[PDB]
């Protein structure tokens, strides 16, 4: 099996779910710093190129 | 103060303005009422609190 469209379908705000899921019961600065990279992919945007 | 075998390395002088800078000082602390928490600061800073 393949999957199909796989990156377009992973979606940051799960990410950060499952960050936040898997963080549970740690210090709170580990949360933070492990939560900030989804926070900022689910708020990104992709440079159009050399036109 | 104290020292291993009471072997303190400098001479009497000498010592005696180590204690002169700290009593001067903690009475310019104690002026400005700040010595009370710093004194009791002691029992936490050998521990690094990432934030
Ligand atoms: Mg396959
Ligand atoms: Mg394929």
């Amino acid at each position: 099996g393949d999957n199909t469209k796989w990156n377009e379908n992973q979606n940051p705000r799960m990410f950060l779910a499952m960050i936040t899921y898997i963080t549970r019961n740690q210090p709170e600065w580990f949360r933070n710093v492990l939560s900030i990279a989804p926070i900022m992919f689910s708020n990104k945007m992709a440079r159009l190129g050399k036109g | 103060e104290m020292a291993t075998k009471a072997d303190y390395t400098l001479d009497e002088e000498s010592r005696a303005r180590i204690k002169t800078r700290l009593f001067t000082i903690r009475q310019e602390m104690a002026s400005r009422g700040l010595w009370d928490s710093f004194r009791q600061s002691e029992r936490g800073e050998e521990t690094i609190e990432e934030r």
